[PDB]
């Protein structure tokens, strides 16, 4: 359920790839 | 920006450029 | 992203997530 | 001046990236 | 150069290596 | 009939491949 | 590697390679 | 003192990274 | 470091910083 | 029996991976 | 391309297209 | 003298890489 099972399983957005920053 | 797989050593080149002097985690098995 | 200097090879990979399907156009100042 | 003149010798953020997009 | 798949990130990187001070467009629907 | 459907649905060469340049 | 000076995107990609499954955690200095 | 100050200021090798793994 | 598929692009650089001073040798098709 | 058809093709190591080095 | 200065992980890239199927030899002056 | 010497702190073509190749 975290970042690979979105951006590179499935596909994400720049908004959807900034929730994992700091 | 628009869609793509972002996979391996792409996926932290992107980590790095987007989120920037602020800083980042990075776990795989999550 | 703050803010960082981006030159060469590090710039079109910039432009490239940056503005994706849209594409870009790169014009050095020969 | 042009993108070499303002993002490498200068210093440029996500938004003066998206200019230069078709 | 001998022959390869050239996607993504990959493609943008051997463009600016190749063109030079010249320049190039990136447009990946046309 | 670009460049995507050229070098990375099939192949091209560092001549074929110049043709994109300005 | 004996050693050398690791800065920007070739930092966060050596760290990812090291790393590995165990994951990374990038902080600078801000 | 962090990360960029011991890699990229000065040298590091491959079991100085290891530090900044989780 | 864990397991990964290492092909293209991504073997030499990884080649390149594992190695570090010493060199290496590529031969494709041995 | 090379470089390809072991780290490519299948898996290996950063021990197996230094063989190739000088 | 006319030229330009190429260092470190962005002279391995540049080599291993150029060079292709053949293979190159990376020798730095240790 | 080398790939070092004459590409990093000189500057080289497409032509003189090719040299380095097998
Ligand atoms: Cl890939
Ligand atoms: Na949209
Ligand atoms: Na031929
Ligand atoms: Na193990
Ligand atoms: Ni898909
Ligand atoms: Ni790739
Ligand atoms: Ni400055
Ligand atoms: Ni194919
Ligand atoms: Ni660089
Ligand atoms: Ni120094
Ligand atoms: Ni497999
Ligand atoms: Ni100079």
């Amino acid at each position: 359920r975290g970042i690979v099972e979105q951006c590179c399983t499935s596909i994400c957005s720049l908004y959807q790839l900034e929730n994992y920053c700091n | 920006f628009v869609n793509q797989h972002l996979c391996g050593s792409h996926l932290v080149e992107a980590l790095y450029l987007v989120c920037g002097e602020r800083g980042f985690f990075y776990t795989p098995k999550t």
